[PDB]
Parts: structure tokens; C-alpha cells; sequence
């Protein structure tokens, strides 16, 4: 009925202040300490009001030092899932068009992935949108896009019917400033039938254009919305938890904390004579407003004039806290630091691999598969082999291989028990070799020097 | 902007020059606030002759 | 075709076993499921539906 498609779903509303937390702790201090009212409550309200209170206010905040670890866990979880390629199935040269441009932008398909995969990791959603313009464009749409899914039985399944998410684009005017011009997509789901309609302003006017039914090679039409909602659990519209929350509220504790540190070290940090005993007939006559402090130079006092340096002793309350955070963090089994002063003994930690990266082998399946949906579904546009896959790296904690690694894999194909190819991404995955396997053949092909 | 920034001068002479300073115009970029008055939108209405809210 | 349902712990609410002919038989099992309004508006509600 033509109704009101900037409509932002309950839940997307709902879910929009975590993610911009988690946005701003990924930007680092830059945007935490501009957006420090949400986060570090003022030690005195009262005081606040007051001029004095905001200059107080913002000395507190600036002398705050932001760890910044949320940023290097994420880099260290991508880290970990993108080594080396991930992996195509099936057939190549007559795939290359989404594999070197995936979007026509140059592009390649592995750096959209890795995108894809540090917005899930980030906030844990997302999402990938298939077009035909001729070639099949995947999209890639925030988080914060996605604003509107219905799902209902379509007989009786779990169908999703309707799907609004936006599209931003910037006019080509003649000149060089640079506008925001905004389109809105509705993906509708009828009786079994696809269909696509857009919505754009530009010029204080809303258009809506024909109601369209894209179909494929062979026709038949849509029968399934091309768009996958992945997330940190799975591809279902219902919003999947961010997995770094937890991360966030600690490291914003820490920040805190580290705040309330800081001023107490530029406060009580440094030493004060704190002199006792001492009249101001004594100050003004032989002191007279001021001591030499230095070795060269000795100074006298009175009777009953006792001289003592104060300063905030180390090891307090606070700091502890800080180190319990910290630790609190790498207890929560997240790769935000590295300790050199710890050692581990080996063998211990390959038993708890498996659920040191629960959240790396659960996101790479989810992005894996969403994408092997989104090239069947390009497939179906143009009718290609549909039994095609596209996997992440799914082996972890990625080392060089060893010189009996490379000879057990040699002696494991010269056996018929690993594929050539396989061999050959055993040998790139270990750094160990560069070139195509296709390469190497006709490299070997000749004759041997000799 | 340098308003007396070329002066002529006499090679056979040696006399007096004034220094000239660099001033810094600054410009300037106001922000206008504007909003809608509350309009009263009940669903009983809209519900009471078949259109969604 | 046939679907396999996941029905969530907190749906199942209500189940009955009796001995027939020696053996334990479900003889009653009811579940909840969820979905929205089809309203031609993109206003979301919420239904149900008894299983």
C-alpha cells in the first residue's frame, strides 16, 4: 500500500545502541572520550552543573587512557579466520566475474568475506543482497541497514516475506561537493513468487517504481528472497547477540577505572615536603617563601620541625582492580593481548583449542554457508553448475609446516590417501609454496634437467 | 591577505623600510534548528476506515 | 515435503504418558508456535498458533 518504508523494526531500534557502543569502542579513544557522558558517569553531579563542574569534568576525561582492546581482538579473530584464501568449489573460469570484482568495483569475493566476517565478529549481524543488472552483483548491507523482516508460513514453513534495507548512494552533479543521496529496496515474497520494488529521494521527492519479478536463465521466476541475515548464530532474520559485549562493558570498566587512575596519579602522584611544626615568623624571616630543595644546598627548621615526602603509595585498590580487569578479559578467553611474562608449557592448550575458538569455527561456518547460498543463488540468475561451495579457513592457529609435516603430506599423496590438490593447498596453507597447482603441472610437465 | 606585499626601492640608496604583519581572517558558518509541530495520529481513526496506522 | 520443526524449551507446555499394553505411549503432546500479521502495511504483529 505504498506505506511507510523508513519503518525501523522494535527490535532494530532496541539493538541500535549496543551496536553504536560497539562502534565507538571500535574507533578507539577518539570516540569514546568524545562520547564520554554514556560511558563514565560524572564523579559529582552536583559540581557538574556548574561551569566548574564541565571544566572538572573534562580534565577527568582526558587524562583517561582507552586500552583499546575490543579493536585488537577483532583484528586478532579475523587474524585467525583469514589465512592464506579461503577456499572456491567448483568451477573457476567461468565464475571469475564475482570472484575479481564481486560487486564491479574491483573488488575481489575474499576481501567482501573479510568484511562480511569482522561485521559479524563486531556486532553479530549482517547481511548479502543478490541483483542481475549483464552479471549478478552481491551486496553487502550493515547491520544498521536491515530495518524491516516479516516472516510468517508460507505452507506452513518458516518463509520470510518481506525485507526492507537501504541503499546510499552519492549524485553525480557537475560539480565536486558530494551529496547523500538515499534508496530504499523492498524484497516482498507473494504466494511463492519473488519480487522487488525501490524506493528513492532525491530533490525533497519520493519515487516508487514498478513492482518487478526478476527471474532466471531458465524462468520460473524467484522462489526464496536472495538475502541472508548471517550473524553469530545463525542465518534467521531474529537478531543473533553482538558476540563482543561482554569485551566492550569490560574494557569500558577498565577505561573508567583507568580514568579515576590517572587522576590520582597526576593529583597525589608526586612528592610534598608536607613541613610540620613550623610558624609563619620562621617561613617569612629565614625560609622567606621559598626552599632549595637540592643537595648543593641545606635547609634548617626549628624545634619540633618534622619534614616527611608524601605520595600515594603503588599497589593500591584501584590498580588492582585494573589488573583484575584485564585479567577478567583474558579470562573471558579473548585474544585482546599478548603476555610475554607468562609461559605455558606445550601440549596443554591443544585440548582447549577447540573451544578457544568456538566463536571463530561458529561465524566462519555461518559466513561460509551464507555465501554458498549467495552464488547458488547468482548460479540459478545465469544458470551455472549449482552444486558449488565457498569455505573459510576453518583450520586456526595457522603455523609454517614443519619438515616432517612436508614429508608426511608427500608420503600421504605418493600413498592414495589426499588429493594432488589438496596436497598443493596443504603446501600453500603451510607457506610453503606460491604458484597454481595448474602452474606447477605444466612446469613439471618437461623434461628434468639433469 | 599581504596588501602592500611589492614595493619599489632604490638599489643605490640604503633607507628606511616599515615591517607589515599577517593578518588572519577567519570565516564563519551558523546552524539553524528547525522541527515539526506534534501532529496527532491515532490509530482509531485510521483503523476506522481500513488503512494502517 | 517434510519439514523438521525445532520447538523451543519454554513452547512445549503441556505432555501426557500412560501405560498401553505395557508400554509408555505419549498419548498427548501441545506446543506453541509463533508468526506476524500479513497486513498489507509493514506494521508487525504478533500471532499465534496451538499444535
Amino acid at each position: 500500500d505504498s506505506n511507510n518504508i523508513k519503518y525501523v523494526r522494535e527490535d532494530a531500534k532496541k539493538m541500535h545502541k549496543l551496536w553504536a557502543h560497539i562502534r565507538m569502542a571500535m574507533e578507539g579513544s577518539r570516540a569514546i572520550k568524545d562520547n564520554a557522558k554514556e560511558f563514565v558517569p560524572h564523579p559529582d553531579n552536583t559540581k557538574a552543573t556548574t561551569p566548574e563542574g564541565v571544566a572538572r569534568y573534562k580534565a577527568y576525561i582526558e587524562r583517561a587512557v582507552w586500552y583499546g582492546a575490543s579493536a585488537n581482538t577483532v583484528d586478532g579473530m579475523l587474524g585467525q579466520i583469514f589465512a592464506r584464501d579461503p577456499v572456491f568449489t567448483g568451477p573457476e573460469d567461468k565464475f571469475d566475474m564475482l570472484i575479481n570484482d564481486v560487486d564491479g568495483s574491483g573488488l575481489s569475493i575474499h576481501q567482501q568475506a573479510r568484511d562480511s566476517a569482522e561485521d559479524a565478529l563486531s556486532l553479530g549481524r549482517g547481511g548479502l543482497f543478490v541483483d542481475y543488472s549483464a552479471r549478478p552483483y552481491i551486496k553487502f548491507i550493515a547491520a544498521e541497514d536491515i530495518l524491516n523482516w516479516r516472516e510468517r508460513w508460507v505452507n506452513g514453513a518458516k518463509r520470510t516475506t518481506l525485507l526492507v534495507f537501504r541503499e546510499e548512494s552519492d549524485a553525480d552533479d557537475d560539480g565536486y561537493q558530494i551529496y547523500k543521496e538515499e534508496v530504499w529496496r523492498e524484497l516482498r515474497l507473494v504466494d511463492g513468487t519473488y519480487w522487488q520494488r525501490t524506493w528513492r529521494e532525491n530533490d525533497g521527492q519520493l519515487y516508487v517504481d514498478d513492482w518487478i519479478s526478476p527471474t532466471k536463465a531458465d524462468g520460473s521466476q524467484f522462489d526464496e528472497i536472495p538475502f541472508v541475515i548471517f550473524g553469530s548464530k545463525n542465518n534467521d532474520p531474529t537478531i543473533d547477540m553482538p558476540p563482543m559485549r561482554d569485551l566492550v562493558e569490560l574494557n569500558i570498566a577498565h577505561f573508567r577505572n583507568s580514568a579515576d587512575y590517572e587522576e590520582a596519579c597526576f593529583i597525589c602522584g608526586q612528592p610534598t615536603l608536607f613541613l610540620s611544626g613550623l610558624t609563619e615568623h620562621w617561613v617569612k624571616n629565614v625560609l622567606g617563601g621559598a626552599v632549595v630543595i637540592g643537595s648543593r644546598d641545606a635547609v634548617p627548621l626549628p624545634v619540633n620541625a618534622k619534614p616527611e615526602l608524601l605520595q600515594a603509595e603503588g599497589n593500591g585498590m584501584v590498580k588492582e582492580a585494573m589488573d583484575q580487569k584485564e585479567r577478567q578479559m583474558v579470562a573471558l578467553g579473548a585474544k585482546l593481548i599478548d603476555s610475554d611474562k607468562t609461559q605455558r608449557t606445550f601440549g596443554e592448550a591443544s585440548m582447549e583449542a577447540a573451544a578457544q575458538n568456538s566463536v571463530l569455527s561458529r561465524v566462519s561456518k555461518n559466513v561460509s554457508d551464507a555465501y554458498t547460498k549467495a552464488l547458488r543463488w547468482a548460479a540459478m540468475f545465469l544458470g551455472l553448475d549449482e552444486k558449488i561451495e565457498y569455505e573459510l579457513n576453518s583450520d586456526f592457529d595457522i603455523n609454517k609446516m614443519s619438515p616432517e609435516e612436508l614429508a608426511a603430506v608427500i608420503s600421504a599423496w605418493q600413498s592414495n590417501a589426499i588429493s594432488f590438490t589438496e596436497m598443493r593447498w596443504q603446501i600453500k596453507k603451510g607457506g610453503r609454496a606460491y604458484l597454481e597447482d595448474e602452474d606447477m603441472r605444466n612446469e613439471s610437465e618437461q623434461d628434468d634437467p639433469l | 591577505k599581504i596588501q602592500g606585499l611589492v614595493r619599489p626601492r632604490d638599489p643605490y640608496s640604503n633607507a628606511d623600510v616599515a615591517a607589515k604583519d599577517l593578518r588572519q581572517l577567519v570565516d564563519n558558518t551558523i546552524k539553524v534548528a528547525s522541527g515539526t509541530p506534534p501532529i496527532n495520529i491515532p490509530p482509531s481513526m485510521l483503523r476506522w476506515i481500513q488503512k494502517n496506522p
